Formats: structure tokens, sequence, C-alpha cells
């Protein structure tokens, strides 16, 4: 388990994306823009 | 516009018809039964074709 | 490894370390090498381009890892301390146009 | 599953080569080319 | 007239072989989670009216004659796709894999996947 203080102070924030089986991942872009 | 026409060998071979359809209509419509105007229209539109 | 998406879904998990402005990428539990490094005070949009091969295009997960915080209590104010994900009514899928 | 492990199938036979440039095959040739040996027949048949 | 395309002269090739592998551990896994989807009890014996049955076990695990029973449609299947002159070409992608060669067996979504359309029309005139 996670240190709850450790949740508490940090900064660094998580998502994700599931690719759908079949989906041609070559044709998907996964990332972050301005 | 579209696109697609007749090619130089296609015209000449068109003339070519009209000049042959003409020179079978030329003095047979007494042949032709009553078939000769069906001809003198063919040829008319070949005409303004 | 190859063949991943095939198996089960591809899961790409993109972590952003906004006290140092590191961009990292996972995928299929394993830390990918490309990585970028982008200056202070960036606001970075999470954003997938995607050329739609099948009914079924992707999934946007807002779930959490292992010592990261989720992706609401990042973009929420009141959520800061919040380590349950959430997915308020605000976020939303834009599509350029 | 071809697909999956990436093996392509294809066609039995691809085409050799389309003689396009070659206008004979115009629908608009045979044609009226069908229609031109039918008239000279016709009209040696008239002759006769 | 009900006839199909005769294919008996040609034969199978090795690496196709391999595909032919993978494909009948697919049809394996999908026959045992078909199994499992109807209630079919695990037990050596073998009784169609007490729905017992053994063959729950892994494909390299599994009969050589299921895996034989699977592989003998598949071999007319590509027989007849090649005895309709169709070639069949592994990527490099593809052969790296074969060489590359919880845990939760799962299949693989053949309706989210798609088809090129000269697939398809090979699709419908092998189905025909």
């Amino acid at each position: 388990r996670d240190d709850y203080d450790f949740l508490m102070q940090t900064s660094t924030y998580y998502y994700s994306v599931r690719i759908f089986p079949g989906q041609e991942p070559a044709n998907v872009w996964v990332g972050w823009i301005t | 516009c579209s696109g697609g026409h007749a090619s130089n060998k296609e015209k000449e071979m068109v003339t070519s018809l009209f000049c042959k359809l003409g020179v079978l209509v030329r003095h047979r419509i007494s042949l032709f039964g009553n078939d000769a105007t069906s001809i003198v229209n063919c040829l008319h539109i070949l005409g303004q074709t | 490894p190859g063949q991943g998406r095939n198996n089960n879904g591809l899961e790409i998990g993109c972590v952003v370390d906004a006290a140092s402005g590191l961009l990292t990428f996972i995928a299929n539990g394993k830390e990918l090498s490309t990585y970028y490094q982008v200056e202070p005070s960036t606001k970075l949009f999470p954003a997938v381009f995607a050329q739609a091969t099948s009914p079924n295009v992707f999934q946007f997960e807002l779930g959490r890892i292992k010592n990261v915080m989720p992706l609401s209590a990042g973009l929420f104010k009141s959520e800061h301390k919040n380590p349950v994900p959430q997915c308020p009514p605000r976020l939303h899928v834009q599509f350029l146009s | 599953f071809l697909q999956i492990n990436g093996y392509a199938v294809s066609r039995g036979f691809k085409d050799l080569e389309l003689d396009t440039p070659s206008i004979e095959k115009r629908f608009a040739y045979s044609f009226l080319q069908q229609l031109i040996r039918y008239v000279d027949e016709a009209h040696q048949y008239i002759l006769e | 007239n009900p006839q199909p395309v005769d294919t008996s002269n040609i034969t199978i090739p090795e690496k196709l072989e391999y595909f032919i592998n993978k494909y009948a551990e697919h049809s394996h896994d999908k026959w045992s989670m078909d199994k499992l989807a109807n209630g079919w009890i695990y037990g050596e014996i073998y009784s169609d009216s007490s729905k017992v049955q053994p063959l729950m076990k892994p494909y390299k695990l599994l009969s050589e004659k299921e895996k034989e029973i699977y592989r003998w449609p598949i071999k007319e299947s590509l027989k007849t796709m090649l005895a309709w002159g169709w070639r069949i070409e592994r990527t490099r992608e593809g052969d790296s894999m074969a060489l590359y060669n919880g845990y939760s067996p799962r299949a693989i979504d053949m309706s989210n996947v798609t088809l090129s359309r000269d697939l398809h029309a090979m699709a419908e005139m092998m189905a025909e």
C-alpha cells in the first residue's frame, strides 16, 4: 500500500488510455498537448 | 466537362460509318420496305452527331 | 513486446510530475523510453489522436497507480488532497473542428 | 486471425498490365466497329 | 449444383503451419470457454448425459487428436485458399512475434477488429 503521507505531499498525476482491441494502435497516439 | 470525349480514331470511324451509310441509303429507298424513313432519320441524327 | 493490443486492450499510462515538469509513459507495466521535459507554468491537456479502425476507438481512464495521485486531484482545486479518482461533469471530451 | 498474425493474403493472380492507352478496348470502339462490320455486310448484301 | 473447388493436390507449408498451430490454440481456447459457459463438469470420465468431461486442459497439454481435429479443417481451409491461388505473406513483425514466442486466458474481440473490403469479398466467396 502506498504511503498516504506520500500521496498527500506528491504532485505527480496519472491518467490512462485503453485502446480497445482491434483498433490499430499505430493509428492511435497518446500524450499531452498545450 | 466531366470528361470522356471520343478519340480521334473514334471520330474517324464515326465519319466513315456516316459515309458508308450514305452510300447504302443512296438510291435504295424503294429497296427499303418503308424503313427508308427509319434510315433517313438515322442518317439525320448521324449528321447532327 | 509486440501484439500487446491483441491479447488485451493496450494501456498507455501518462504520468506528469507537476513539480518538475517530467512527462513519462508506461505501457503494459513498463516505462517507455520516450520522455519529455516541459518548462515551468506549462498547461498540459490530456489528448489522444486516433484514426478509427474499429467501431470502438479508445477509452480515457481517470484511474490512479502506485504512488501517483489521480488526474482529478490535479485538475480540480477542491480535490487537491482527494486520492479517490473522480470524473465530474466539467471534464468532457473535446474534438478539433 | 490471419490479420492478427500479420499474414496478408492477396488475390490469386495479379493483373499483368492494362492496355488503357490503346483505345481499341473502348466500348464505343468495339461497338461502333461491329456496327461498321454489319453496315458493310448489309451494304454488299443489298448490292447482291 | 453443390460442388466446391477441389484442392487435394496442394500441400500445406510449415510457416503456415505455425499460424495453423496458433489458430488451433485459439480454437481450443474458445471451445474451452464455450464449455465453461455451458457448464460442462470437470471429470476424468466422459459422459454427455452426465455432462462430465476432462478436456479443459491447455492446448499444449491437450490431446493430439483434439489438436488434430482442429488442425484438419484448418488444413483443408488453407488448402482451398491456396487452390484459389491466393498467396500468403508473413510480415516481419509477425516473424519477430514467432521468434519472441493475473494470467487470464483471454480471447480476441473478432467483432471489434476490422477487415478490408477485398478481404470481405474473399470471405464471402470462401463462405459460399
